[PDB]
C-alpha cells in the first residue's frame, strides 16, 4: 500500500 | 544547431549574474504577507503582495540561526545564487532577495496553480499525452541546467508548480549544485534517489535523468516506480535493476522507462553520446514539437481553477505563525554574501 503523503527531500 | 547557440548565450548570461549577484533590492516592510503555502526545516513560503504595485509574490523566509544550527550555510547561500542567475520559461523567477536580523527572504513570482503533486493525486494519474506534456518541459529545463554545469539533484511532483497556462514553473534550487565532474553528496527524497547516490558513488548530471524516470512514471501511474515503508527497503528495489509497469502503460513509454531508469550509466538514456536527443527523440515524445513546448505555445491539457489576484485555493492549509525579527542582527558574518 503506497502512502500518498508529501515527500520530505534531506541532505545528508 | 539553433539549440546550441541559445546555450551558448544562456551560459553568458548565466555567468554574468553568477559571478555579481543581485543583494538587497527589497524590504520586509514593502510587503503584506497574506498566508504560508509551505513549509521547511528552517522557514517557509508565504504568499505577499507588494503594497506599491499589488502584485502578488512566493516570499521563502529562511530562519539564520536554524540554517547555521543544521549546517546548511552552503545550500542556502547557492540555492539563492543559482536562482537569480537562472533564466528559462519553466523555472520560477527571483524577483527580489534580502535579510534582516533573523531571516534571509527570497521573493518569487506566485505560481497561483499549486503543486502537480495535488493535480496528480486528485486525479489519480494523468494520461500519457498529459504526463508527456509536463515531461517535455522538464527534459528541455534539465537541457538548460545541464548545459550550465548545473545538476538539480530534488525533483519531485511537489516542487513543479502549475501556472496560470497550465505549463510547469520548477521551484526550490535548495539541493542545486554546480558540479564540472562529480560531486558526492547524498540528497534528494527516497523515492527518486538514484542508485550512485544511494551506492555513495561520486555522481553527475545523470541522476536528473533517472529522477525524470521516476517522475514520468509516477505522472502515468499515480504512484512511483519504487516505494516501500522503510527507506533501505526503497534503495534495495531502486539498486536492484528491476522495474515492473502497469499494464495500462503504453509499450513506447515502457521503453523510454527502461531507458531512463537504467542502473548502468553507460546504458541510461541522457547519459550516452547523443545526450538529451536520446530522449527527445524517443518515440514517446514523436508527437511532440520541442519548440513549440519551448515557445508555450501548446494547449495545456488542463489550466488550475483561478480564482483572482492572490488565490491560495490549490495549496494546502498550514499553521500561521508569527514572522519574529530580532532587535538585535543574528548570524550577520555568516550571511554577508547573500
Ligand atoms: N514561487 C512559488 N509560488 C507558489 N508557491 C510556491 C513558490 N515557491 C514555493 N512555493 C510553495 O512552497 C512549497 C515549499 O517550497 P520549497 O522551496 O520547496 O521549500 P522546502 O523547504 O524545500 N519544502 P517542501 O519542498 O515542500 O518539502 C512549494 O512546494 C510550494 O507549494
Ligand atoms: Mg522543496
Amino acid at each position: 500500500l503506497y502512502n500518498r503523503t508529501r515527500r520530505i527531500s534531506q541532505t545528508s | 544547431n539553433a539549440v546550441k547557440e541559445f546555450l551558448a548565450k544562456a551560459k553568458e548570461d548565466f555567468l554574468k549574474k553568477w559571478e555579481t549577484p543581485s543583494q538587497n533590492t527589497a524590504q520586509l516592510d514593502q510587503f503584506d504577507r497574506i498566508k504560508t503555502l509551505g513549509t521547511g526545516s528552517f522557514g517557509r513560503v508565504m504568499l505577499v503582495k507588494h503594497k506599491e504595485s499589488g502584485n502578488h509574490y512566493a516570499m521563502k523566509i529562511l530562519d539564520k540561526q536554524k540554517v547555521v544550527k543544521l549546517k546548511q550555510i552552503e545550500h542556502t547561500l547557492n540555492e539563492k545564487r543559482i536562482l537569480q542567475a537562472v533564466n528559462f520559461p519553466f523555472l520560477v523567477k527571483l524577483e527580489f532577495s534580502f535579510k534582516d536580523n533573523s531571516n534571509l527572504y527570497m521573493v518569487m513570482e506566485y505560481v497561483a496553480g499549486g503543486e502537480m503533486f495535488s493535480h496528480l493525486r486528485r486525479i489519480g494519474r494523468f494520461s500519457e499525452p498529459h504526463a508527456r506534456f509536463y515531461a517535455a518541459q522538464i527534459v528541455l529545463t534539465f537541457e538548460y541546467l545541464h548545459s550550465l554545469d548545473l545538476i538539480y539533484r530534488d525533483l519531485k511532483p511537489e516542487n513543479l508548480l502549475i501556472d496560470q497556462q497550465g505549463y510547469i514553473q520548477v521551484t526550490d534550487f535548495g539541493f542545486a549544485k554546480r558540479v564540472k565532474g562529480r560531486t558526492w553528496t547524498l540528497c534528494g527524497t527516497p523515492e527518486y534517489l538514484a542508485p550512485e547516490i544511494i551506492l555513495s558513488k561520486g555522481y553527475n548530471k545523470a541522476v536528473d535523468w533517472w529522477a525524470l524516470g521516476v517522475l514520468i512514471y509516477e505522472m502515468a501511474a499515480g504512484y512511483p516506480p519504487f516505494f516501500a515503508d522503510q527507506p533501505i527497503q526503497i534503495y534495495e528495489k531502486i539498486v536492484s535493476g528491476k522495474v515492473r509497469f502497469p499494464s495500462h502503460f503504453s509499450s513506447d513509454l515502457k521503453d523510454l522507462l527502461r531507458n531512463l531508469l537504467q542502473v548502468d550509466l553507460t546504458k541510461r538514456f541522457g547519459n550516452l553520446k547523443n545526450g538529451v536527443n536520446d530522449i527527445k527523440n524517443h518515440k514517446w515524445f514523436a508527437t511532440t514539437d520541442w519548440i513549440a513546448i519551448y515557445q508555450r505555445k501548446v494547449e495545456a491539457p488542463f489550466i488550475p481553477k483561478f480564482k483572482g489576484p492572490g488565490d491560495t485555493s490549490n495549496f494546502d492549509d498550514y499553521e500561521e505563525e508569527e514572522i519574529r525579527v530580532s532587535i538585535n542582527e543574528k548570524c550577520g558574518k555568516e550571511f554577508t554574501e547573500f
